């Protein structure tokens, strides 16, 4: 069996990423970013298809992802300066994510 | 394959590697992807890749921790590939390496593997070594076990597990406990020029086997003393791996007046086997000072031994000779002769900028106080060379260790780590260092 | 304060010459509820114990403990080290006491070492000794060391007016660990302060905590050049770190060294430093570089 510590905690979602993805609006007349995702529901990693998007996107995205998500709290991060994406609202392109690796924290 | 050639690092962190934004465009990988890297004889690594302005799109910055892993000096290549399936850790069996924990007793975890990992995500391959700093020395581990297999990234949730036993170090396996570029600061003009030179002869044995062009045989380091001739020249030995001699002029001229030249004889023997080889003579003026500085046939016969076994290197097993020295006027004016020290470099003191770096260097392994402001510290140590500041740094650190010392802390028995990875060197310890 | 269950102290340099005596900073007395004259009860390395009068200081610091290097060497320690500092108010004047000269302390001398050194020395002082404790009298131009045998009042007893004192013929044998107060010591040396301040950090942790450096990555002095005119006093100083640090001392003389043939010379030089490694920690002294 196992122990404890100081951190948090069936195919369907082809559908989950799926509508993850229709979720989205892409402004053909806007310029992209797409971004690399590191779901903390394990090595989940996702692909994105954004165009200067804000963090709630990011978040929302998640949660149409993996069902879980959908009421587990978590923090978005840029690693190595290692910077907390602190205020979730503002676009990809004033956070410098273009073409990033946001990996994900649950707090 | 868009395979990079190796340069310099430019964060400490040895995680991570950098490419042009122009490089990582082509191939899709983002600012953070973990990167596979792979290279000589069955070596792998995992890292986190980031980017840099001022690399050059064919060229990859990283540090020598993967480079080692790498097996590879500066200017080789390598195959930067994304690595898809590295995901997050269960856990991780590491042992620290004896030669970097003789000394230090207690719970390398708290001390070391912990603040190392602790919300980084740092991602790591099977039998890799990394490097920790802190306690005032730098802990070196193997990675002996992971669980995902082959690699992955320690995670918040990741066990690990310091099993009861300190492994040995492979004699195929470098000690990031030697000297190399990293390790010298200030000197950017001169220690770019030597790699220049050295680059070529030390790297690509076979050209000038194959070409009749005529390659540096005899650099001659000037400068002060503690400015670092015998560490830029210790340096280059192992960043190019090429065999290194020493030959220290007070040794030499310790032995009689025939074990001596004997010597000196045996030396470049023992370079021709082992090259590309490196010879450094230390303290040249001792060995062959100018003209009139000469008192006895002995003290000539030597010089003259030196100038001999210098014009009798042949392009053929390719060896570089170094020597320092204070200044020309030391020197007799022979060793400068097309053939000998015709390759002369400078090595000044540091200035304000140059003083830092040399500061940052010799304090990589050491706790600094927030109070602590090296910058200040740079600025009132005008003529003050490397070796002051390295030595000023052991002040600080040793006034701090004396002041938390009385305290009783066990002190007097074999160590024990965390102690001295709490101790922290204020800028109240430079302050009295420097009033020294 | 917490941690040093209020009597541990670290050995500090003496301010009164007196050998009965040491010292605490008041406000460490008022913690400890000692007076300006209790007599404490000292316990020292190797299980040792020394039985010595307490005064205030105002020089005294807090932590640290003054005493001289009579009571230093009865405790089995050097400057730095730590003892336990206990009150001692069982301590009753003694009845009978039997102390015995050493052998090379009077070696030369004759008479009656009683009227000449151990009744001016206890008289009307009060002074409480232990048994097994040696002591240092000075006087007719040298100074004899004596070594209580026996207190009658058991372990410790304060040498009253009306107490008899037995000092039977015989002279005993100074054992090892028993150095002698004769050697030299930072007590000898006067007029430098500030600089024997410099040098003994400079050699307390190389010399005090050797460990301590085969686990750091820092590099302490190797070293250390005396300068100053003839008779300055340099020599005397190596000496007095070398002991009161108890560190091996080995001497290399200029002279000594430039009066032998050239390769016998280098030999003595490697042979020098070769026997100071063996009993490291060491010091080695090179006089008239
Ligand atoms: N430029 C430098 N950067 C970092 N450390 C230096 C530098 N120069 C000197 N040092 C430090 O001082 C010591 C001086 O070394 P060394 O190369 O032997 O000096 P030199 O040959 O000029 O007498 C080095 O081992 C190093 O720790
Ligand atoms: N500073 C001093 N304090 C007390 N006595 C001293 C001092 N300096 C010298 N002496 C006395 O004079 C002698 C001179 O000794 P020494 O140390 O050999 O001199 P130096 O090495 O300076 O030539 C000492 O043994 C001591 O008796």
């Amino acid at each position: 069996g196992q122990k404890l510590g100081s951190t948090a905690p069936p195919a369907q979602q082809a559908e989950n990423e799926a509508k993850a993805s229709s979720s989205i609006l892409i402004n053909e007349a806007e310029p992209t970013t797409n971004i690399q995702i590191r779901l903390a529901d394990g090595g989940r990693l996702v692909q994105k298809f954004n165009h200067s998007h804000r963090i709630s996107d990011i978040r929302l995205f998640i949660v149409d992802a993996r069902p879980a998500m959908a009421a587990t709290s978590f923090v978005l991060m840029t690693t190595f300066p290692n910077k907390e994406l602190a205020d979730e609202n503002q676009t990809l392109k004033e956070a410098n994510l273009l073409n990033a690796v946001i990996v994900q924290r649950l707090t | 394959p868009n395979r990079l050639i190796v340069d310099e690092a430019i964060n400490e962190d040895n995680s991570v590697v950098s490419l042009s934004q122009p490089k990582m465009d082509e191939l899709q990988l983002f600012r953070g992807d973990t990167v596979l890297l792979k290279g000589k004889k069955r070596r792998e690594a995992v890292c986190i890749v980031l980017s840099d302005d001022t690399c050059s799109d064919e060229k990859i910055r990283m540090n020598r921790v993967v480079r080692n892993n790498l097996r590879v000096r500066l200017g080789d290549v390598i195959s930067i590939q994304p690595c898809p399936d590295v995901k997050y850790g269960k856990r991780i069996h590491v042992l620290p390496i004896d030669d970097t924990v003789e000394g230090i007793t207690g719970n390398l975890f708290e001390v070391y593997l912990k603040p190392y990992f602790l919300e980084a995500y740092r991602p790591i391959r099977k039998g890799d070594i990394f490097l920790v700093r802190g306690g005032m020395r730098a802990v070196e581990f193997k990675v002996v076990e992971t669980d995902p297999s082959p690699y992955c990234i320690v995670a918040p949730d990741t066990v690990i597990h310091c099993e009861g036993e300190p492994i040995k170090r492979e004699d195929e396996e470098e000690s990031l406990n030697e000297v190399g570029y990293d390790d010298v600061g200030g000197c950017r003009k001169q220690l770019a020029q030597i790699k220049e030179m050295v680059e070529l002869p030390l790297r690509h044995p076979a050209l000038f086997k194959a070409i009749g062009v005529k390659p540096p045989r005899g650099i001659l380091l000037y400068g002060p003393p503690g400015t670092g001739k015998t560490l830029i020249a210790r340096a280059v030995a192992n960043e190019t791996g090429a065999f290194f001699f020493l030959i220290n002029g007070p040794e030499i001229m310790s032995k009689l007046a025939g074990e001596s030249e004997s010597n000196l004889r045996k030396a470049f023997e023992e370079a021709e086997k082992n090259a590309p080889a490196i010879i450094f003579i230390d303290e040249l003026d001792a060995i062959a000072p100018k003209r009139e500085k000469t008192h006895g046939e002995v003290e000539r016969r030597i010089v003259s031994q030196l100038l001999t076994l210098m014009d009798g290197l042949k392009q053929r097993a390719h060896v570089i000779v170094m020597a320092a020295t204070n200044r020309p006027n030391s020197i007799d004016p022979a060793l400068r002769r097309f053939g000998r020290f015709d390759r002369e470099v400078d090595i000044g003191i540091p200035d304000a900028t140059g003083r830092l770096e040399i500061l940052q260097i010799h304090t990589k392994n050491m706790k600094l106080a927030d109070d602590v402001d090296l910058e200040q510290v740079a600025n009132e140590t005008h003529g003050h060379v490397g070796a002051d500041l390295a030595a000023l740094c052991s002040e600080a650190a040793l006034q701090a260790i004396r002041k938390k010392m009385d305290l009783i802390d066990l002190e007097d028995e074999t160590i024990d780590a965390e102690v001295m990875n709490s101790l922290a060197v204020t800028m109240d310890d430079f302050r009295w260092a420097l009033s020294q | 304060k917490q941690k040093n269950r209020p009597n541990r102290l670290i050995v500090d340099e003496a301010i009164n010459e007196d050998n009965s005596v040491v010292s605490l900073s008041q406000p460490k007395m008022d913690e400890l509820q000692l007076f300006r004259g209790d007599t404490v009860l000292l316990k020292g390395k190797k299980r040792r114990e020394a039985v010595c009068i307490v005064l205030s200081d105002d020089t005294c610091s807090d932590e640290k403990i003054r005493m001289n290097r009579v009571v230093r060497n009865n405790l089995r320690v050097r400057l730095g080290d730590v003892i336990s500092i206990q009150p001692c108010p069982d301590v009753k004047y003694g009845k009978r006491i039997h102390v015995l000269p050493i052998d090379d302390t009077v070696e030369g001398i004759t008479g009656n070492l009683f009227e000449v050194y151990l009744k001016p020395y206890f008289l009307e002082a009060y002074r409480p000794i232990r048994k097994g404790d040696i002591f240092l009298v000075r006087g007719g131009m040298r100074a004899v060391e004596f070594k209580v045998v026996e207190t009658d009042p058991s372990p410790y007893c304060i040498v009253a007016p009306d107490t008899v004192i037995h000092c039977e013929g015989e002279p005993i044998k100074r054992e090892d660990e028993e150095e002698s107060l004769n050697e030299v010591g930072y007590d000898d040396v006067g007029g430098c302060r500030k600089q024997l301040a410099q040098i003994k950090e400079m050699v307390e942790l190389p010399l005090r905590h050797p460990a301590l450096f085969k686990a750091i990555g820092v590099k302490p002095p190797r070293g250390i050049l005396l300068y100053g005119p003839p008779g300055t006093g340099k020599t005397l100083i190596a000496r007095a770190v070398a002991n009161e640090t108890g560190a091996f001392f080995f001497l290399i003389n200029g002279p000594e060294i430039m009066s032998k043939l050239a390769g016998e010379s280098e030999s003595n030089l490697r042979k020098a430093f070769e026997e100071a490694e063996k009993n490291a920690p060491a010091i080695i002294f090179i006089d008239e570089l």
